[PDB]
């Protein structure tokens, strides 16, 4: 199965500056040219939202700061200019062959 | 507009069943995948399991497979999650979203509100 | 000189030869496109006219001389020499395209192992599209931008054509349908890697399997509801479209690539075979059984269709949009996932598919083989299995291109072109010069020498009068229709036409190349150089 690991598990982001998360897998996730990764974030109180699908498609409801890279093994989710409705613990899942996981999920913070 | 709807919060006794329903509206039911997330207070999301209810298949993550079952209703468009022998490791919030297609990376573009299983 | 062993082995070997894995998914299909039942006519009396002559006349011409294709000429007319460099060139474009053919074959019979077959369902990673041509259904869930979920599984899964956007853009390759191609390559090349004995003694077990495999797709599809319009639809005569020159052409041309002469392939048959046999029976039987095997196949292919057509309640040719090798990896694809019995059935239609495509490669290379080693006598001792080797090879690598992901598009290309106005003019060119330059009478005498009975009249009037003017109308019909090819959503650029062209020109540009190398070599006024050019050279 394949395993994610999230790094920062952590982050301080100060508004205005750029937030860095990075989701690593134990395999590859591309398929058929497509990465089968997806990024969540989900506040406190409140079911999770998709932010980032493909690795590199945003969904509807998500404003254009949110930027999302990463094709193979490495992505890693851009925030800027992150805002303070940006506390939110994010996460990175894939859709592999048959087992889904999700990351380990990064509590943005300030 | 593609709208979920979840049960409302529920509390089990130690040594008994749930039975967790999600009706989906607003998209064809057939032909999108149905995934239930679990997600422990304080903790990060797990993943359940998913059924497509085009053809019943169900898939699982891991352990999960021996414990959760799931069933979907294409006439009533409700998918149900069924948990055998309830303990107190499982007093989480259970999601239920649907999954997009195959570019989309089977992205969970809609969720629905989570139940409150004690 | 190697004999064929046993007679059986040449007649099995150019029936498997004649039965071509292109026809098993064109020949119902174009017929349905001109005429349908009134679509017979015109193909058996353009087969009469013209078909079973050309195989005869190949037959003879290499049962007689015991010769490839490039020293034939040599024996007959040594001035067309480059007949055998245009068969190879073709050869080799035809080894890459219907290799990767193979190759796409042979993945959906790999993938077809499975008790639930993966193109019946739209939930996996490759369907990203729509799923709504599916069947038995009573709604109504139509849209002009649908597709079916066979379609995705061919194009995004086994094909991967949704990673290229075209011609202009091959990127990535696919290692699973290069491991299929390779095991392909090194069967065939394990068939014709000592001779002729192996190529016939296998030929005994892939060019009968295909006929029952066909016998029992028939036998149980006829017991398959709403196949009784498809049929009709099939042998429904429309005698009005049969006025206009088009169906004539479509019918000459479909005869002409059926039998299929100019390819180098009866002459290295026929080499090996002794000089008493018998060249008129295994000639009518071997054209008898590829007519007939060509009605049983549109027959079968016919009553699947309508039967899916009569699940579907729609009316019928709406469903034959697919053309080409599409037809079966769609629609027999979504005919096996509605049936019963789907995985028996799939292996069973996709190994008779392999059969039929090795038949017709190892005919090929075959020919290409033998081609090279009559040119090169010196090369006898051990060259057999090296050259063996090597066209493997090459054809690999012709085939690598093909491989890609959007390698869709040049496969459709080198199907439509180098099997055009090149292998007719091949065939128009061997036919001009055995009955022109070689002499009717010096040829019907050497076959009234060889069976004991010289051909009739008929044949003495036919070479000579309607095979190579049917031939050359067909090129001058082809030549004044522009080409226009249509894959899955792409319409080919100009450039891709061109390409096309050159290709298709490469092979029949070693003709002239070698007229003019041999009217240079020797000097001499022109008229004496063209009097030694036709006139043979005794050994
Ligand atoms: C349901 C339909 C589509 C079946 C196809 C009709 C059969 C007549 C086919 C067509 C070619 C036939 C083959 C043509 C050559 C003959 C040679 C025959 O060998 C002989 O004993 C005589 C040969 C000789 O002495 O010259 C054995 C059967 C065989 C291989 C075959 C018999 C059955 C075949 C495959
Ligand atoms: C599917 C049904 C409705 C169509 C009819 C099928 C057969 C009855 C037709 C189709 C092709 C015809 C054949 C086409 C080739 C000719 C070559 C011909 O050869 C010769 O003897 C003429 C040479 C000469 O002696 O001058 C013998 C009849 C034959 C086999 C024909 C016999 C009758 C055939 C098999
Ligand atoms: C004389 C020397 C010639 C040197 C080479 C010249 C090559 C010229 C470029 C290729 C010419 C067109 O190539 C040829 O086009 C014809 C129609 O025109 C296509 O023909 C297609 O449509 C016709 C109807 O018109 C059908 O009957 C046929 O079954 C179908 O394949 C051939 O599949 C293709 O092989
Ligand atoms: C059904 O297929 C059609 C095309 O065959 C899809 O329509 C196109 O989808 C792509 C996907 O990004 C868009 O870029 C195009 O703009 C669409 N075409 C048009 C004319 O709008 C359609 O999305 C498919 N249906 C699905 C996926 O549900
Ligand atoms: C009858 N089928 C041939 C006309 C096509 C072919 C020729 C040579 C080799 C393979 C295939
Ligand atoms: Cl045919
Ligand atoms: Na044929
Ligand atoms: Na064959």
């Amino acid at each position: 199965d394949i395993v994610l690991t999230q790094s920062p598990a952590s982050l301080a982001v100060s508004l205005g500056q750029r937030a860095t998360i990075s989701c690593r897998a134990s395999e590859s996730v591309d398929n058929y040219g497509i990465s089968f990764l997806n990024w969540f974030q989900q506040k406190p109180g409140q079911p999770p939202k998709l932010l980032i699908y493909a690795a590199s498609n945003q969904g509807s409801g998500v404003p254009a700061r949110f930027s999302g890279s990463g094709s193979g093994t490495y992505f890693s989710l851009n925030i800027h200019p992150m805002e303070e409705d940006d506390t939110a613990v994010y996460f990175c899942q894939q859709t592999k062959g048959v087992s889904w996981t999700f990351g380990g999920g990064t509590k943005v913070e300030i | 507009q593609v709208q979920l709807q979840q049960s409302g919060p529920e509390l089990v006794k130690l040594g008994a069943s749930v039975r967790i329903s999600c009706k989906a509206s607003g998209y064809r039911f057939s032909y999108s995948w149905m995934n239930w997330v679990k997600q422990r207070p304080g903790k990060g999301l797990e993943w359940i399991g998913r059924i497509y209810p085009g053809d019943g298949d169900t898939k699982y993550s891991g352990k999960f497979k021996g414990k959760a079952t799931l069933t979907a209703d294409k006439s009533s468009s409700t998918v149900y999650m069924q948990l055998s022998s309830l303990t107190s490791e499982d007093s989480a919030v259970y999601f239920c979203a649907r999954s997009a297609y195959g570019s989309e990376g089977f992205a969970m573009d809609y969720w629905g509100q989570g139940t409150s299983v004690t | 000189r190697e004999t064929w062993g046993k007679k059986v082995d040449f007649l099995l070997s150019v029936i498997g030869y004649a039965v071509d894995l292109g026809n098993v998914w064109r020949f119902p299909y174009i017929c349905y496109q001109n005429g349908g039942g009134a679509f017979l006519l015109p193909y058996t009396i353009m087969a009469i006219f013209g078909g079973i002559p050309l195989f005869y006349m190949e037959l003879a011409l290499g049962q007689y001389h015991r010769n490839g294709c490039i020293s034939i000429w040599r024996k007959i007319c040594p001035i067309f020499k480059g007949i055998g460099f245009a068969i190879c060139v073709i050869a080799f474009y035809i080894a890459s395209y219907y290799n990767t053919i193979m190759a796409w074959a042979l993945y959906y019979l790999i993938s077809s192992f499975t008790d639930q077959l993966p193109w019946t369902s739209c939930k996996n990673s490759w369907n990203t599209g729509n799923c709504t041509n599916y069947f038995s259904e009573d709604n109504v869930t139509w849209m002009l931008h649908s597709t079916s979920p066979a379609e995705e599984f061919y194009t995004r899964h086994v094909l991967q054509i949704h990673r290229s956007k075209g011609l202009q853009d091959l990127g990535g390759i696919s290692w699973q349908l290069a491991l299929c191609i390779m095991l392909i390559f090194t069967i065939i090349y394990f068939s014709i890697w000592k001779g002729v004995k192996t190529s016939g003694k296998v030929v005994w077990v892939t060019a009968t399997f295909p006929y029952i495999i066909l016998s029992i797709l028939l036998v149980r599809g006829a017991t398959l509801p709403g196949a009784w319009r498809g049929v009709l639809f099939y042998l429904k005569p429309n005698w009005q479209k049969l006025l206009e020159t088009g169906v004539w052409v479509d019918a000459a041309a479909q005869i002409f690539f059926s039998l299929g002469p100019g390819f180098g392939v009866l002459l290295a048959f026929a080499s090996y075979n002794k000089f008493n046999n018998n060249c008129y029976q295994d000639a009518l039987v071997t054209s008898v059984v590829n007519c007939m095997t060509s009605f049983v196949s549109g027959f079968v292919i016919f009553t699947v269709l309508g039967y899916m057509a009569e699940m579907r309640n729609e009316d019928v040719s709406e469903v034959a949009k697919d053309a080409g090798p599409s037809l079966l990896f769609i629609t027999y694809a979504e005919a096996i996932a509605n049936m019963p019995a789907s995985t028996f059935f799939a292996i069973i239609f996709f190994l008779m598919l392999i059969t039929l495509g090795l038949d017709s490669t190892f005919a090929g290379l075959e020919g290409v083989i033998t081609a090279v080693l009559d040119e090169f006598p010196h090369f006898w001792s051990k060259r057999r299995e090296w050259l063996a080797l090597g066209v493997v090879i090459t054809c690999f690598l012709g085939s690598l291109i093909t491989l890609t992901f959007g390698g869709a598009y040049v496969v459709k290309l080198l199907e439509e072109f180098a099997t055009g106005p090149a292998v007719l003019t091949v065939a128009l060119i061997e036919a001009v010069a055995v009955f022109w330059f070689y002499g009717i009478t010096q040829f019907c005498s050497d076959v009234k020498e060889m069976l004991g009975f010289s051909p009739g009249w008929f044949w003495r009037i036919c070479w000579v009068a309607i095979s190579p003017l049917f031939l050359v109308f067909i090129i001058c019909s082809f030549l004044m229709s522009p080409p226009q090819l249509w894959l899955f959503q792409y319409n080919y650029p100009q450039w891709s036409i061109i390409l096309g062209y050159c290709i298709g020109t490469s092979s029949f540009i070693c003709i002239p190349t070698y007229i003019t190398y041999r009217l240079i070599i020797t000097p001499g006024t022109l008229k004496e150089r063209i009097v030694k050019g036709i006139t043979p050279e005794t050994p």
